């Protein structure tokens, strides 16, 4: 999930857009 | 902002500055 993705490993604008609503 | 380990309220800091008006959801434990 995103905590995998964005804080255990870098995270990236691609990936939080996959977050927003 | 977006491209370094985004944790807490960091991750969410993050979250609220790209989604914008469209919110976002937070789901740390999915």
């Amino acid at each position: 999930g995103i905590v995998e993705q964005c804080c255990t490993s870098i995270c990236s604008l691609y990936q939080l857009e996959n977050y927003c609503n | 902002f977006v491209n370094q380990h985004l944790c807490g309220s960091h991750l969410v800091e993050a979250l609220y500055l790209v989604c914008g008006e469209r919110g976002f959801f937070y789901t740390p434990k999915a």
